[PDB]
């Protein structure tokens, strides 16, 4: 059998909606002990 | 936004990135240093004989004697412009504090380091010495470093033979129980909570207790624009002097002194901060230390990137192979040598019966007597007599114990001679030559030479602690590599002897033999030459 | 050593004598701990873990 | 042999024995400094245990011994097990010199 490795690409995808939302990493020690969760305040009225 | 976060996140970047490259050079360091069986690490064995008939601690011990023939040093030479003996006060101050025996101890190990696993290091400190300070009551020293592989992990985006482009750097350091606790008092830490952190050594030998205290110190430079200040200096001309280095102790001295602020610029420089850091805590933020650059010189063997990856290699490498196969060949042939049958008759019990005692090795008989009847038989069949055969080493065992140690010996040729080897010395010579050039103008006290003297320009603040002050003009000469002289005066000797080893007989010859004799040591005889050269210099005009 | 008074000795030399005494080992003595990798986060309980177990 | 002896008397036929300790009560020790030995030894990392484990040695505090701190790590449950061993054995190589105190062993 002849056979080339060259490959053909079949998809091509993009990522508009994870490229725009904002990436947020907070302090890993922290959520270890605080089960992976962190409360933000809210603009007051 | 966590420091330690961040510091760590840094660190655990770089070990990774130099994962294989560090392995492959503790390893060389083990096969060249401990043992050539590395097999205490992970193999379910038994006690079998393994020998280790060495051929290639002969190459190394070559190399490192040949590498320790020829002494490498820095030498400082003042730029194209400048003042034909700008340099003579830093090749000064750097014999005298590089004279002493850790700075030789260092260099020999980072060589001895670098031929063998392909990377070694050392350090460049400071302290405050009160009996002999080089200037300032201040001292620059040189250290040691073992195993710089594992022991020092540099920046992972640097892509420069002596790492000055590197922009952090962490050195780890495991110490005992005491010397935990006077780490502790030296630095002002807290002795009671141990610090632990990765761990750079691994239980490779029977040791029994090898360590288990680990720090390290995460050095960072930092090029940014801080402040600097232009005066008028009260002898003539224009000093300039950064606005950190006098903030507070100074800052109001110099118009009261004489120095009137003409203007304030910001000037573009490089600061370095170290923190002293275990794995949960950082207990040391960022202490400043002198110098712009990292203080830590690595010198290396074979050096290159293959993609975007680091390898370096000494010699020992290639010979692992080659040195392992003949190893095992020659105690295979010394397992044959001692379990394996002897060479004696076979023989049937009735073929001696009641003759046994002629065959048990003594002397006393003229021959050997065989019984010939069987009442049974008639007579015992009649065959050739066999002897076990006489052990012998087989064809392949011969053959590849000659190719393994010519594949040894054919790979273990470092060059031709270590040019390539000296020339990486070279380079991480002057890389200290800069860091030392820079150490030196933050933290000791250089004059400035006028054609009109050397003029010591200082004042002290009302805590009566002395601020330097040294003129942005400080980069005046540069570092090249010369032969190792342990003080000016020797250089100066070296220097004429070599000028008269050019000059004919002519009167030159005759200037150069008095200044020899005028540059000589003190006794009696050589006093009296010493004092004769010296009138016929003066004599001569 | 024993001991023997007199001049003459004759077959009456004695042997030398050294006992012996055995010296073994038990079973080891563990500490044996698992965990996650979301676990190893914050490290100081596993510090700690690792201290109380020396 | 009759060098060794340690007893003026053998066990001769129907001897009474009299038991010490007739209450319990703790023990107060005696000895001289080379009767009691403890015989230890780091466990080899070739061991049939401690197979997939990197091991790193490990010194308990106060007393002088070291024991072996080996450690794995699993992909499939992304997990970790570390394992601190202690292999020593207290050997009393002179028991007539060790001793004990036994106060109050009324009747």
């Amino acid at each position: 059998t002849l056979a080339v490795d060259e490959i053909i690409e079949t998809i091509s995808a993009i990522t508009p909606m994870a490229q725009k939302a904002k990436k947020y990493t907070p302090p890993a020690a922290s959520m270890q002990r605080s089960s992976n969760t962190i409360w933000m305040p809210v603009e007051q009225e | 936004e966590n420091r330690l976060e961040s510091i760590l996140s840094r660190f655990d970047a770089d070990w990774t990135a130099s994962d294989e490259a560090r392995r492959e050079a503790k390893n060389d360091l083990f096969f060249s240093r401990v043992s050539q069986w590395d097999d205490w690490l992970s193999q379910y064995t038994t006690l079998q004989y393994r020998g280790q008939f060495d051929v290639v601690r002969p190459v190394v011990r070559k190399l490192v004697s040949e590498m320790r023939q020829n002494p490498i040093d820095v030498l400082y030479r003042p730029k194209d412009g400048a003042r034909p003996d700008a340099a003579d006060v830093l090749m000064g101050m750097y014999r005298t504090d590089m004279r002493h025996n850790t700075a030789k101890i260092a260099v020999n190990i980072a060589v001895r380091e670098q031929i063998e696993a392909g990377v070694g290091a050392w350090r460049l400190v400071t302290d405050y010495e009160d009996q002999s300070p080089t200037s300032n009551n201040q001292v620059i020293r040189r250290e040691p470093i073992h195993s710089a592989c594992s022991h020092v992990i540099w920046d992972s985006n640097s892509k420069l033979m002596d790492k000055s482009d590197a922009r952090h750097c962490t050195v780890i350091h495991s110490m005992s129980q005491n010397g935990w606790e006077d780490f502790a008092e030296k630095y002002d830490l807290d002795a009671d909570d141990i610090p632990s952190f990765q761990n750079p050594n691994d239980w490779v030998f029977p040791w029994l207790t090898q360590d288990t205290i680990q720090i390290a110190e995460f050095y960072e430079v930092v090029e940014k624009k801080e402040t600097a200040f232009i005066y008028q200096d009260p002898v003539t001309g224009e000093p300039v002097s950064y606005f950190k280095r006098d903030i507070k102790d100074v800052i109001d001295d110099l118009a009261d002194s004489g120095f009137i602020k003409i203007a304030e610029r910001q000037i573009k420089r490089r600061r370095v901060y170290k923190s002293i850091i275990t794995c949960t805590a950082v207990l040391k933020d960022k202490q400043l230390i002198a110098g712009e650059h990292i203080p830590i010189v690595p010198v290396f063997g074979e050096w290159g990137f293959v993609e975007d990856k680091e390898v370096y290699e000494g010699v020992v490498r290639l010979t692992k192979d080659g040195q392992r196969l003949r190893n095992m060949i020659m105690s295979f042939n010394a397992d044959i040598v001692a379990r394996t049958p002897k060479k004696k008759p076979f023989f049937w019990p009735e073929q001696i019966a009641g003759f046994e005692h002629m065959y048990d090795g003594n002397d006393d008989y003229p021959y050997y007597l065989l019984n010939r009847t069987d009442e049974n038989s008639g007579d015992l069949p009649t065959q050739p007599l066999a002897y076990y055969e006489n052990p012998e080493v087989p064809q392949a065992n011969a053959y590849m114990l000659e190719a393994a140690t010519s594949a040894v010996k054919e790979v273990a040729t470092l060059g031709v001679e270590t040019y390539v080897f000296q020339d990486n010395l070279a380079t991480a010579m002057r890389r200290d030559g800069e860091i030392y050039q820079s150490i030196v103008n933050d933290i000791y006290d250089v004059p400035r030479n006028v054609t009109i003297l050397m003029a010591e320009v200082v004042d002290l603040a009302t805590g009566e602690k002395q601020v330097l002050n040294d003129i942005r003009g400080r980069y005046e000469c540069y570092t090249d590599v010369g032969p190792s002289f342990q003080s000016m005066k020797q250089q100066n000797r070296a220097e004429i002897l070599e000028l008269l080893g050019k000059t004919p007989q002519g009167t030159p010859e005759y200037q150069l033999l008095l200044l020899q004799y005028f540059t000589l040591l003190d006794g009696k005889g050589v006093e009296m030459m010493r004092d004769y050269a010296n009138k016929q210099l003066i004599q001569m005009g | 050593s024993p001991t023997q008074e007199g001049w003459d000795l004759t077959d009456k030399a004695t042997g030398l004598l050294e006992l012996n005494v055995a010296v073994n080992m038990g079973e080891p003595d563990n500490d044996f701990f698992q965990l996650r990798a979301d676990d190893l986060r914050d490290e100081t309980a596993y510090r700690r873990r690792i201290q109380s177990a020396a | 042999q009759r060098a060794y002896a340690n007893v003026n008397t053998s066990l001769a036929d129907a001897m009474a024995v009299n038991i010490l300790n007739v209450k319990d009560a703790r023990t107060n020790v005696f000895w001289a400094d080379d009767a009691i030995r403890i015989v230890s030894q780091p466990i080899p990392a070739n061991h049939e245990l401690f197979a997939g484990m990197k091991t790193t040695s490990f010194s308990i505090p106060d007393v002088g011994l070291n024991g072996i701190f080996a450690t794995q790590g699993d992909i499939s449950t992304l997990s970790g097990l570390c394992r601190i061993a202690l292999w020593y054995g207290v050997n009393a190589t002179r028991p007539e010199a060790i001793g004990v105190g036994l106060p109050g062993q009324t009747a």
